[PDB]
C-alpha cells in the first residue's frame, strides 16, 4: 500500500512513469473487482467466455487508468503547472475517452469525458484543499 | 452522548431533578400545536373511514385533541430537561477546563485592517 | 495456540462452503453445521484452558440453539423437495 | 507425542475441507461425523469430558443421523473422485502452509490445580441450574417454540 | 394457525428483539438474534405458495450464516479478552466481522439482495414485520458497539446502500419491492451516522417506522402489490389518496414534511464531523429516491389511471376500515416538522 | 445496554458472568484472576477513552497472563539457542532435568 | 367476528348439522331450476338464494333498491341477446358482472352457512358460470383474450371458497328449453341461437358435471325427476356427504374462511385486478363521474349508519 | 441550441445516465448462488479495506 500512496508523495507532473504505473494498477484492480461482480452475478456461458470478460473489463479499466495518469502528468509538465486542477480534468477527460472507445461509443465518451474528468479534478482540489474522506468521528 | 453521565437514571423518564425547571405552560405554542396535530388526526380518521368529517365522533375528536396534548406536556417536560442538562453539562466543562475555552479579546475596528475589494 | 488457527480456518473453509452452493441444499445445511461444530469446539477449548467454568454453559447453549436452527432449516428443505421434487437450488429462482 | 493436538486439529480441518467441497449429502454427513469425532477428541484432550461427550451423543448421534435420514428422502442422485483429488490438493496446500512456518505440544493444560476435589468439566455447566439460570430458561423456550415452528412449517 | 401457536411464535418474534436489546452479555444478544430468525420463518410461509417457500429458504440461509458469523466474533473476542462482550481493546477485524454480519441481517449494501426478494414473496403484513421489527434487533447491537466500529466501512456500506436502494427502486414496479428498496436506502442513512451520533440513528429509524408502517397498511387496505393496483386507489378509497401522496414524498426528503428532519440532522451531524464529501454524495442520490416516489405519486394521485367496471361492485360494499394506527401514524409522520427541536 | 431493563428492574440475569474473575462455581478461581481485577477496578469511573491509555499497564499484563505469548516467545528462544549450544556440545540436560525429588 | 369471538366459542363446528350443506342446482337457460330450488329450500329450511342478478349487489348493499344501470356496471342481458358480438362488448361486461355477483352471493351464502349453521341452495354458482363463457367463445360472442381474463379472475378467486357440497342438476334437451322459452315470452330471451344453448349444456354435460363429480356429490335429474321436488329432495337427503375437500374443514380452519366471506371487499378483491382488457375498463373520466354520482346517492355518501339522509342518527357520537 | 442541444445535454443526458445504471444494477438472475458469491466478493474487499489501511 506504501506503493499506491507514492503517487501522491512526489509532486504532480513529475515522475510520470510511476504515476502512470500506479494509476494503471488501480484501474486494473478495479477491473478485476468489477469483472468479478460481473461474473458472479450475470454469469457467463462458458468459463472461457468469462475469463475473456474479466480480461476485457480489466484491460479497459487499466487503460482508463493509464491515460488518466499519463494525460494528467504530461498536461502538467507541458503546462508547467503542477497544481492546476485543470490538469486532472484533461486527464479525466482522456480517461473517459478511452472508456468510450473501448465501448465503441462517441456518446459515452461525451458523458465519460465530462463526468470522469470532473471527478478527477475534484480529486485534485480535494488533495489541494485537504478535504477529508471517510473521516474518523471527531464530533 | 448524554448517556453515561454521572447519576444517569438507567430507565426513568424524567428524573426529579427536572422538577427544578419551570413547567411547560399548557398553552405553549408547541402543546397547542400538538393539539391541532391531534384534532387533524381525528378529522383524518373520520375521513378515511368515510364519516361526516367534522360532525362525527365528537367524543373521539376529544380523545384525540386531549391525548396528544396530554402527551405533550409530559414529553416537552422532559425534552426541556434534556436540553437543560445539556447546558449544565456544557457550561460546567467550559469552566472545569478553562484554558481550553479562553476568553479572547478582539480588537476594535480602528485597529483591524479589513481588506476592501472595490466593486467598481 | 495453533490449535485455534486450525479450528478458525476450519470455520472459514466451512464459510467458503456455505457461500458457494453446489446444487444441493442438504449439503449446505450440512456445511452450515460444520461451522457450529467448529464454533462449539473453539468455545469449549478456550473456556477449558481459561479454567473459566462459569462459561461452559455457553458451549452447550450454542449447540441447543444451533440444533433447532438446523431443524427449521431441514423443514424448509423438506418443504422444497415436496414442491419441486428436489433440493436443487436452481429451482429456487421464482422471486427474480 | 506433543504433536498429538496439532495432528487432531489437522484431521478436523481436513474433514471440514470435505464438507466444504460439498460431496453427496451423505458423504457430507459422513465427513462431519469424522470431524465431530475428532472434535470430542480434542476437547477431551484439554480435559473436558462431559463437553466431549455431548458433541458425540448430539452430533455423532442424531445431528447427522437425522441429516442422514433426511438425505435418504430428499437426496436421490448420487465427480466425488475429482472432489477427492481436490481434497488431496488442499491437504498438501494445508501442509505446505504449515511447512511455510516450518522454516521460521509445548504449552497445553496451561494451568492446573494439582490438588482439587470438585473441579471437572460439567460442574460449570451444571451451574445452568444455579447462578446461570437464564441460559437454560431461554434454551428451554427455544425448544418449546421450535416444536411449534416445525409443526406449522411442515403443515 | 392454532391460536396457541400464533401466540408462541409472536411471543418469540417479540422476545427476540427484546432480549437482544436488554442484555449485555453478547451471547444473550446472539440468541435474541437467533430467536428472531426462528420465529419469523413460520409466518413467512403462511400462504405456503411456491413463491413463499423460496422466500423463507433464502431469508433463512442468509440469516443463518450471518448469525454464525456474529457468533464467531463473540467466540473470538472471548479469547482476546476473557469478556463476553466487545471492548476498547477488541481486534479491529473482530468488529468488522460484526459489521458485515449485522449488515447482512439488516441487509445493507452489497448484501442487499435477499431483502428485495423476500419482501416480494411474503404477505404485505409480514412484510412490515420483516422490514421494521426485525431491524430493531440488529441495530441495537450495532448502536451499543458504535464507539468501536470503523468509520470507513460503515460509510461505504452506507453510501452503497443509498445507491443500490435508489437505483434498484427506479426500475421496480412491484410495490413490495419498491419498499424493500427504500428500506435498504433509509437503512443506509441510519448506519452512516452510527459512528458519529448513535442517537440520530434512533431517530432516522423511528421516523422510517412511523413512515413505512402507515405506507404498508395503505398498500394492503386495497392489498395492491402493483402500482397499477394502487393507481385505482381513487375509485376503491379516495381519501387515502391525499395522505399516501404526502407520506411517500415524506419518505423521500422534501422539506415541509417530517421526512426532511432525519436527512437534515444526519447531514448537519456529518458536516459537524467534517464528512462533507460523503454527506454531499448521499444527499444527491437521496434525490433519486424521490423520483421513483413521485412516479408512484403520478400514477396514484396527480393522474387518474383507468379502472375496471367490476370496481363499481367493490365500491358498493362497505370498505373494511383502516385501523386507527394509520391516522395517528400518518399525521405524526407527514407533519411533525414544526416540532423537530424536541424530537432530536 | 440499549434498553437497560435489567438495572432498572434490579435483576442481574446477564451481568454476573461476563468476565473470568466473576464468581466461579465452588469458589474455584479461574486462571488470570490476578489481573482482570486489577484491570477493571482501574477502569471504573474512568470511561473507556481513558481506560485505553493510562490503564494500559494492566491490560498489557492481562494480555499476557491469558495469551501468555511473551512467555511462549522467551521460552521458544531459550529452546532454539539451547539447541545451538547443544549443537556446539556446550550443553546437555543435567540430572536437574532428570532426578529424584521431594514429595 | 374475529379470532376473539372464535377463541371464545363462536365455532362453525358447533353450528353444523346434516341439513347444512352448500347445494347448487344448475341447468340451461330454462331448466325450471328456479322452482326446484325453492322447494328443496322449503324442505330443509335451506335459505334459498335467488340467481345472481345485475342489481343483486345493490339489493345486497344499503337500501337495496335497484341501482341505475350505469351504477351497476352498465350490463344488459337484454342487450346481450338482441346485439350479440356488440362493438361495446356489453355481453362480456354482463358476464364479468355476473361472476362478481355470484362471487358476492356465494360468499354471502357461506357467511350464512358458517354463522347460522343453516344450509344454502344457490342455484347456479361461480362453479357453474364458465358454461356461459365457453358457449360465448364457441360463438362469436367473446374473443379469446376475453376468455383468458375471466379464467384468470376465476383461478384467482374461486379456489379459496370451499366447493359445493352437492350440485343438483337438471337436463332438458335444447329443443325443450327453446320451447320452454316460448311459454314465457320475452323478446330478448326469445332470440337465443340454439347452438349457443347447445354450447351451454354441452359444457355442463362435458365439463362442469364430471368436474364436480369427483369433487362434490353429483345428482343429475331428468326433467321428469324434476317438477317433483319431493323426489329430488328425497335423493339429496339420501346422498352421503363424504367425498370432497369439505372433510378437512376444522373449526380453526373455518374461522379464516369465515373472516374472508365476512369481508366482501376482499371476496371480490381479485375481481378488480388491473388487467386492462377494453370491455372491462371503466375509463377515468367516465369512471370518476359514475363514482361521484354513485357515492352521492342517499345513505351511500357515508358509511352505513352515518348518512343522515336516510334517517341515521347519533352520528355525533358514533 | 434550444430544444436539442440544451435539452440533450443537461436535462436529457441526466435522464439517460441513471436509467442505464438501474438497468445494469437491476437485471439480476434472481438465483441465490450468484447473489451469494457477491457477498463473497464483498467480504473479500472489506477484509482488504481493513488490511491495507491496517
Ligand atoms: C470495497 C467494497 C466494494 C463493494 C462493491 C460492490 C458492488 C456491487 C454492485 C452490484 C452487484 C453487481 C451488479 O449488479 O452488476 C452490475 C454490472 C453488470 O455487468 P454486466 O451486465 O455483466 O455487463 C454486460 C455489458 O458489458 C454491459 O454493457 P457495457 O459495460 O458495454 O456498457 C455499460 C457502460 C456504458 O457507459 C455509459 O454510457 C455510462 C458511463 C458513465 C461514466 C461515469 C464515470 C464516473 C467516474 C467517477 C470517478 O457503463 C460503464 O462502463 C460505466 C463506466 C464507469 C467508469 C467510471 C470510472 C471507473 O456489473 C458491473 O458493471 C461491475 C460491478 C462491480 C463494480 C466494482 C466497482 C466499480 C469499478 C469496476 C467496474
Ligand atoms: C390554532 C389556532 C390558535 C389556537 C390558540 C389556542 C389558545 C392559545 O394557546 O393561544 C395563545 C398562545 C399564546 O402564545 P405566546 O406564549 O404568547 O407565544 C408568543 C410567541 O412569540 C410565539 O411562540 P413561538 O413562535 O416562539 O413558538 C415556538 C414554536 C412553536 O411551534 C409551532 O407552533 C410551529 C407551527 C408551524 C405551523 O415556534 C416554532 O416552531 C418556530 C418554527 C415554526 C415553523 C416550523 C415549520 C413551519 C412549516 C411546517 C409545516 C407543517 C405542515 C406541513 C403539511 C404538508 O398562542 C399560541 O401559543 C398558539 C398559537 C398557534 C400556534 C400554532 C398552532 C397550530
Ligand atoms: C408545504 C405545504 C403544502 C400544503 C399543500 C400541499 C400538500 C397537501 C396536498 C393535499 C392534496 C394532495 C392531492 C391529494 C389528491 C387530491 C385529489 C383527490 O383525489 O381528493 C379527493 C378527496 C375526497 O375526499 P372527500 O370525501 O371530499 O373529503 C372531504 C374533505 O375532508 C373536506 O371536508 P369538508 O370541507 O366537507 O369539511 C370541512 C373541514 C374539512 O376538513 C379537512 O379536510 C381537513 C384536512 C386536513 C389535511 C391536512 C393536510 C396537511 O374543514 C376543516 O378543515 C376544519 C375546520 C374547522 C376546524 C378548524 C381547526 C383550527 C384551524 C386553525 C387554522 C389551521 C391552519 C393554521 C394553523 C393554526 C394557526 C397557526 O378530496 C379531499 O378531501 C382532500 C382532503 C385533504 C385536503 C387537504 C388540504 C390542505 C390544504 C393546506
Ligand atoms: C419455557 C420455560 C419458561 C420458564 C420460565 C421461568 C421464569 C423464571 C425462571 C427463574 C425462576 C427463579 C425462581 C427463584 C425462586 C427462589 O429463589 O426461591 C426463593 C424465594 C421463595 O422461595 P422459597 O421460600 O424457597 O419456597 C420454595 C419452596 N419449595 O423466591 C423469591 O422470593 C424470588 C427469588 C428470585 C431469585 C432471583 C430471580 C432473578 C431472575 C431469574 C431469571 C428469571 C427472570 C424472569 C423470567
Ligand atoms: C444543472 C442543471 C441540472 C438539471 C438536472 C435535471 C434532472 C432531471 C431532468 C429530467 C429527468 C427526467 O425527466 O427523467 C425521466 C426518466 C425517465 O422517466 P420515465 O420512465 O418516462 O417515467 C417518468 C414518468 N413518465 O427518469 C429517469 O430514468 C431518471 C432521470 C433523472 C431523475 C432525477 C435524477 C436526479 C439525480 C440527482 C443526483
Ligand atoms: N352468463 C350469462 N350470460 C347471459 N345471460 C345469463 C347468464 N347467466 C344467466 N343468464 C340469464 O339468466 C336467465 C335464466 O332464465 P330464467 O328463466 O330467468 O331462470 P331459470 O334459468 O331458472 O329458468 C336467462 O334468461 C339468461 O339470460
Amino acid at each position: 500500500k506504501r506503493f499506491f500512496e507514492s503517487y501522491h508523495e512526489v509532486p504532480d507532473g513529475t515522475q510520470c512513469h510511476r504515476k502512470t504505473y500506479i494509476t494503471t494498477a488501480l484501474g486494473g484492480i478495479c477491473g478485476i473487482i468489477g469483472s468479478a461482480y460481473s461474473v458472479s452475478l450475470n454469469p457467463a456461458d462458458s468459463t472461457l467466455e468469462a475469463v475473456a470478460r474479466v480480461g476485457r473489463y480489466t484491460f479497459t479499466a487499466a487503460a482508463i487508468g493509464a491515460m488518466f495518469g499519463l494525460t494528467t502528468c504530461v498536461s502538467a509538465q507541458v503546462r508547467e503547472k503542477p497544481d492546476d486542477p485543470l490538469n486532472y480534468f484533461i486527464g479525466g477527460c482522456a480517461g473517459g475517452l478511452t472508456l468510450g472507445a473501448r465501448t465503441h461509443s462517441y456518446g459515452t465518451a461525451a458523458m465519460g469525458c465530462v463526468y470522469m474528468g470532473t471527478a478527477a479534478a475534484l480529486f485534485k482540489i480535494g488533495k489541494l484543499e485537504g478535504w477529508e474522506l471517510f473521516p474518523t468521528p471527531k464530533v | 452522548m448524554m448517556n453515561g453521565r454521572p447519576g444517569h437514571e438507567p430507565l426513568k423518564f424524567l428524573p426529579d431533578e427536572a422538577r427544578s425547571l419551570p413547567p411547560p405552560k399548557l398553552n405553549d405554542p408547541r402543546l397547542v400545536y400538538m393539539g391541532l396535530l391531534g384534532y387533524c388526526t381525528g378529522l383524518m380518521d373520520n375521513m378515511l373511514r368515510m364519516r361526516p368529517v367534522m360532525r362525527a365522533g365528537l367524543h373521539r375528536q376529544l380523545l384525540f385533541v386531549t391525548s396528544f396534548v396530554f402527551a405533550g406536556y409530559f414529553y416537552l417536560k422532559r425534552q426541556n430537561y434534556l436540553y437543560a442538562v445539556k447546558d449544565h453539562d456544557m457550561f460546567g466543562y467550559i469552566k472545569l477546563h478553562p484554558e481550553d475555552f479562553p476568553e479572547k479579546e478582539k480588537k476594535t475596528y480602528a485597529e483591524i485592517l479589513e481588506p476592501f475589494h472595490p466593486v467598481r | 495456540p495453533s490449535t485455534f488457527f486450525n479450528l478458525t480456518m476450519a470455520f472459514s473453509l466451512s464459510l467458503l462452503g456455505t457461500l458457494m452452493f453446489r446444487s444441493h441444499l442438504m449439503s449446505t445445511l450440512l456445511c452450515l453445521e460444520g461451522m457450529v461444530l467448529s464454533l462449539f469446539i473453539m468455545t469449549s477449548v478456550t473456556s477449558l484452558n481459561s479454567n473459566s467454568m462459569s462459561s461452559m454453559p455457553i458451549p452447550i447453549t450454542i449447540l441447543v440453539f444451533a440444533a433447532c436452527e438446523a431443524a427449521v432449516g431441514l423443514a424448509l428443505l423438506v418443504k422444497v423437495s415436496n414442491t419441486y421434487g428436489t433440493d436443487y437450488v436452481q429451482n429456487l429462482n421464482l422471486l427474480q | 507425542m506433543n504433536n498429538y493436538i496439532f495432528v487432531l486439529s489437522s484431521l478436523f480441518l481436513v474433514g471440514c475441507l470435505g464438507l466444504a467441497l460439498k460431496p453427496s449429502p451423505i458423504y457430507g454427513g459422513l465427513g462431519l461425523i469424522v470431524s465431530g469425532f475428532v472434535g470430542c477428541l480434542m476437547v477431551l484432550g484439554f480435559g473436558g469430558s462431559f463437553l466431549g461427550l455431548m458433541v458425540f451423543l448430539i452430533y455423532l448421534g442424531g445431528m447427522l443421523v437425522v441429516f442422514g435420514y433426511t438425505t435418504a428422502m430428499a437426496t436421490e442422485e448420487y465427480s466425488n473422485w475429482l472432489i477427492l483429488g481436490f481434497l488431496v490438493l488442499g491437504v498438501i496446500m494445508e501442509v505446505f502452509l504449515i511447512c511455510v512456518l516450518n522454516y521460521y505440544g509445548d504449552w497445553l493444560m496451561y494451568e492446573v490445580d494439582d490438588v482439587g476435589v470438585m473441579l471437572e468439566g460439567g460442574i460449570g455447566v451444571a451451574a445452568m441450574y444455579s447462578c446461570a439460570t437464564w441460559m437454560m430458561v431461554v434454551a428451554g423456550w427455544s425448544l418449546f417454540a421450535g416444536i411449534f415452528i416445525i409443526i406449522e412449517i411442515t403443515r | 394457525m392454532n391460536p396457541i401457536t400464533l401466540a408462541i411464535i409472536y411471543f418469540t418474534i417479540f422476545l427476540g428483539p427484546v432480549i437482544t436489546m436488554s442484555s449485555t452479555n453478547l451471547m444473550l444478544m446472539w440468541v435474541g438474534l437467533e430467536f428472531s430468525l426462528l420465529a419469523i420463518i413460520p409466518m413467512l410461509i403462511n400462504k405456503k405458495n411456491p413463491r413463499s417457500t423460496e422466500a423463507a429458504t433464502k431469508y433463512f440461509v442468509t440469516q443463518a450464516t450471518a448469525s454464525m458469523i456474529i457468533l464467531l466474533a463473540i467466540v473470538l473476542n472471548y479469547k482476546q479478552l476473557g469478556t463476553w462482550m466487545f471492548q476498547q481493546q477488541t481486534n479491529g477485524l473482530i468488529l468488522n466481522m460484526t459489521l458485515m454480519a449485522l449488515s447482512m441481517k439488516l441487509g445493507l449494501a452489497p448484501f442487499h439482495f435477499w431483502l428485495p426478494e423476500v419482501t416480494q414473496g411474503i404477505p404485505l403484513h409480514m412484510g412490515l414485520i420483516l422490514l421494521t421489527w426485525q431491524k430493531i434487533a440488529p441495530l441495537s447491537i450495532l448502536i451499543q458497539i458504535y464507539p468501536l466500529l470503523n468509520s470507513t466501512i460503515i460509510l461505504m456500506l452506507a453510501i452503497t446502500s443509498i445507491f443500490m436502494g435508489a437505483w434498484g427502486g427506479l426500475n421496480q414496479t412491484q410495490m413490495r419491492k419498491i419498499m424493500a428498496y427504500s428500506s435498504i436506502a433509509h437503512m443506509g442513512w441510519m448506519l452512516a451516522i452510527l459512528p458519529y451520533n448513535p442517537s440520530l440513528t434512533l431517530l432516522n429509524l423511528m421516523i422510517y417506522i412511523i413512515l413505512t408502517a402507515p405506507m404498508f397498511m395503505a398498500l394492503m387496505l386495497n392489498n395492491s402489490m402493483t402500482i397499477n393496483s394502487i393507481s385505482l386507489l381513487w375509485n376503491k378509497t379516495p381519501a387515502m389518496l391525499t395522505m399516501i401522496s404526502l407520506m411517500l414524498l415524506s419518505l423521500g426528503g422534501l422539506p415541509p414534511l417530517t421526512g426532511f428532519l432525519p436527512k437534515w440532522i444526519i447531514i448537519t451531524e456529518l458536516m459537524k464531523n467534517n464528512c462533507l464529501i460523503m454527506a454531499t454524495l448521499m444527499a444527491m442520490m437521496a434525490l433519486l429516491n424521490l423520483f421513483f416516489y413521485t412516479r408512484l405519486i403520478y400514477s396514484t394521485s396527480l393522474t387518474m389511471f383507468p379502472t375496471n367496471n367490476n370496481s363499481k361492485m367493490m365500491t358498493h360494499q362497505t370498505k373494511t376500515k383502516p385501523n386507527l394506527m394509520f391516522s395517528t401514524l400518518a399525521i405524526m409522520s407527514t407533519m411533525t416538522l414544526p416540532l423537530a427541536p424536541q424530537l432530536i | 445496554p440499549f434498553l437497560d431493563i435489567q438495572k432498572k428492574l434490579g435483576i442481574s440475569l446477564d451481568r454476573h458472568f461476563m468476565f473470568l474473575s466473576a464468581e466461579q462455581p465452588y469458589k474455584n478461581a479461574a486462571r488470570c484472576h490476578a489481573f482482570e481485577k486489577e484491570w477493571i477496578e482501574c477502569a471504573h469511573g474512568i470511561g473507556g477513552t481513558r481506560a485505553k491509555k493510562e490503564c494500559k499497564i494492566e491490560f498489557d499484563d492481562f494480555e499476557e497472563c491469558l495469551l501468555r505469548y511473551k512467555t511462549m516467545r522467551r521460552m521458544h528462544d531459550i529452546k532454539k539457542q539451547r539447541e545451538k549450544l547443544m549443537k556446539e556440545g556446550k550443553y546437555t540436560p543435567p540430572p536437574h532435568h532428570s532426578g529424584r525429588e521431594e514429595p | 367476528y374475529g379470532l376473539l369471538a372464535a377463541i371464545l366459542g363462536d365455532k362453525t363446528t358447533k353450528k353444523l348439522h346434516e341439513y347444512s350443506r352448500v347445494i347448487t342446482v344448475d341447468g340451461n337457460i330454462c331448466s325450471g331450476k328456479n322452482k326446484l330450488a325453492k322447494e328443496i329450500a322449503q324442505q330443509l329450511g335451506m335459505k334459498h338464494y335467488p340467481e345472481a342478478g345485475i342489481q343483486y349487489s345493490s339489493t345486497t348493499t344499503g337500501d337495496g333498491r335497484p341501482l341505475d344501470i350505469e351504477f351497476s356496471g352498465s350490463c344488459s342481458l337484454e342487450k346481450f341477446y338482441d346485439d350479440p358480438k356488440s362493438n361495446d362488448g356489453n355481453s362480456y361486461r354482463l358476464q364479468s358482472w355476473l361472476y362478481a355477483s355470484r362471487l358476492l352471493q356465494y360468499a354471502d351464502a357461506l357467511e350464512h352457512l358458517l354463522s347460522t349453521g343453516q344450509g344454502v341452495v344457490l342455484e347456479r354458482s361461480i362453479y357453474s358460470d364458465f358454461v356461459f363463457l365457453e358457449a360465448m367463445y364457441n360463438q362469436g360472442y367473446i374473443r379469446k383474450q376475453c376468455v383468458d381474463h375471466y379464467n384468470e379472475i376465476k383461478r384467482l378467486t374461486l379456489p379459496e371458497y370451499l366447493p359445493p357440497h352437492a350440485v343438483i342438476y337438471i337436463d332438458v334437451p335444447v329443443p325443450e328449453v327453446q320451447s320452454r322459452i316460448q311459454k314465457k315470452g320475452d323478446p330478448h330471451e326469445m332470440k337465443v341461437t340454439s347452438a349457443y344453448l347447445q354450447d351451454i349444456e354441452n359444457a355442463y354435460k362435458k365439463t362442469f358435471l364430471p368436474k364436480m363429480s369427483e369433487m362434490c356429490e353429483v345428482l343429475v335429474y331428468d326433467s321428469w325427476e324434476a317438477e317433483d321436488p319431493t323426489k329430488v329432495v328425497e335423493d339429496i337427503e339420501y346422498l352421503k356427504y363424504n367425498k370432497g375437500p369439505w372433510l378437512k374443514q376444522d373449526d380453526w380452519t373455518f374461522h379464516y374462511l369465515r373472516m374472508l366471506v365476512q369481508d366482501k371487499t376482499e371476496v371480490l378483491n381479485y375481481t378488480t385486478i388491473p388487467v386492462y382488457l377494453p370491455e372491462i375498463t371503466i375509463g377515468a373520466h367516465q369512471g370518476s363521474r359514475i363514482y361521484n354520482s354513485f357515492r352521492e346517492l342517499p345513505g351511500r355518501k357515508y358509511a352505513p349508519g352515518y348518512n343522515a339522509e336516510v334517517g341515521d342518527k347519533w352520528i355525533w357520537l358514533k | 441550441l434550444d430544444l436539442i442541444w440544451l435539452e440533450k445535454t443537461i436535462p436529457k443526458s441526466t435522464s439517460t445516465l441513471h436509467t442505464n445504471m438501474t438497468t445494469l444494477t437491476t437485471n439480476q438472475k434472481g438465483l441465490i448462488k450468484l447473489y451469494f458469491m457477491s457477498f463473497l466478493i464483498n467480504i473479500i474487499l472489506i477484509i482488504i479495506l481493513y488490511s491495507i489501511n491496517l
